[PDB]
């Protein structure tokens, strides 16, 4: 009832222009994206706990001091609207197009921007983080394999299932690592850049929903999926993370299956179809 | 969504 929500925002934030404002909507919550501010409004009394959740994650991440922006609660959580609301900062900047990230005159700068964030994430106080964030579970990939075999294997060719079993197996084989902050979805769309005196600067990281105490290889895998091995090799060279390659490849070989399984679970037909194209001939 | 993970 976006009319109500808009009135809730006008009343609580008079100077917010909702003319030409984003709307993300869901079964879960509505989000009004204004110029400098995001308003999140849960739809259920149970979804309401997401608001202190988001505050606690973003506060914990901000306390690590990554040297780049993350969304900041601009308000306390409020018990106005139907089930509460939270006002977060909007970060400025644009994902780096893959062609731009990799030009010879910027690729070293892009590599160090990723490295300095990933290094601050790897040096987080994990004893503090583990009180707030999810912690990588040793069972995670066994369970994911189980759901992939139940939901997706029937839609695959026999070659699909053989390929998927080897990809699931490389993830199930990994020993449990929980040694720093992990974003969990560190693809290009969640990383925001600005041209700062004619060179890229990494100014913001958004979408901390998958954030955890975990394996730094999982964020390097996502950087590689967005930007290719030329970039991730340079990032890994700078971090001295050459040991992580087997883990990096095991995360990356699960990405199409993660997308397929989420397409099935979320009811996004295009995500399901797109994640499965390697696993069948039709 | 999406191939990164989403």
């Amino acid at each position: 009832t976006l009319s109500h929500l808009v009135d809730v925002v006008r009343r609580a934030h008079p100077d917010v222009d909702l003319e030409g404002a984003g709307v993300h909507s869901g079964q879960f919550h509505d989000v009004l994206i204004a110029r400098d501010r995001v308003f999140r409004f849960p739809k259920t009394a149970g979804a309401a706990a997401e608001l202190p959740g988001r505050v606690a994650v973003l506060t914990a991440v901000d306390a690590v001091e990554l040297g780049v922006g993350v969304p900041v609660p601009l308000s306390e959580v409020r018990d106005g609207g139907p089930h509460g609301f939270l006002v977060l900062s909007r970060l400025h900047g644009t994902p780096l197009e893959r062609g731009d990230a990799t030009s010879p005159e910027v690729i070293d700068v892009v590599a160090a921007e990723f490295a300095r964030v990933l290094r601050a994430m790897a040096g987080a106080d994990v004893e503090k983080l583990r009180l707030v964030l999810p912690v990588a579970d040793a069972g995670r990939w066994r369970g994911f394999a189980g759901r992939v075999r139940a939901t997706l294997f029937p839609l695959m060719s026999e070659d699909g299932r053989a390929r998927a079993e080897r990809e699931l197996a490389a993830a199930v084989a990994m020993d449990h690592v929980a040694t720093g902050l992990v974003h969990g979805d560190l693809g290009g769309e969640n990383v925001l850049w600005q041209q700062v005196e004619e060179l890229p600067r990494l100014t913001g990281i958004v979408d901390w929903d998958e954030a955890k105490v975990g394996d730094p290889a999982e964020d390097l895998a996502a950087v590689g999926a967005s930007y290719g091995p030329e970039l991730v090799e340079r990032v890994v060279a700078l971090l001295g993370a050459g040991d992580l390659w087997p883990r990096i490849r095991a995360y990356q070989g699960t990405f199409a299956l993660q997308q397929a399984l989420a397409g099935a679970e979320d009811g996004d037909d295009e995500e399901l179809e797109d994640g499965l194209t390697a696993y069948r001939k039709l | 969504k999406a191939x990164r993970a989403a």
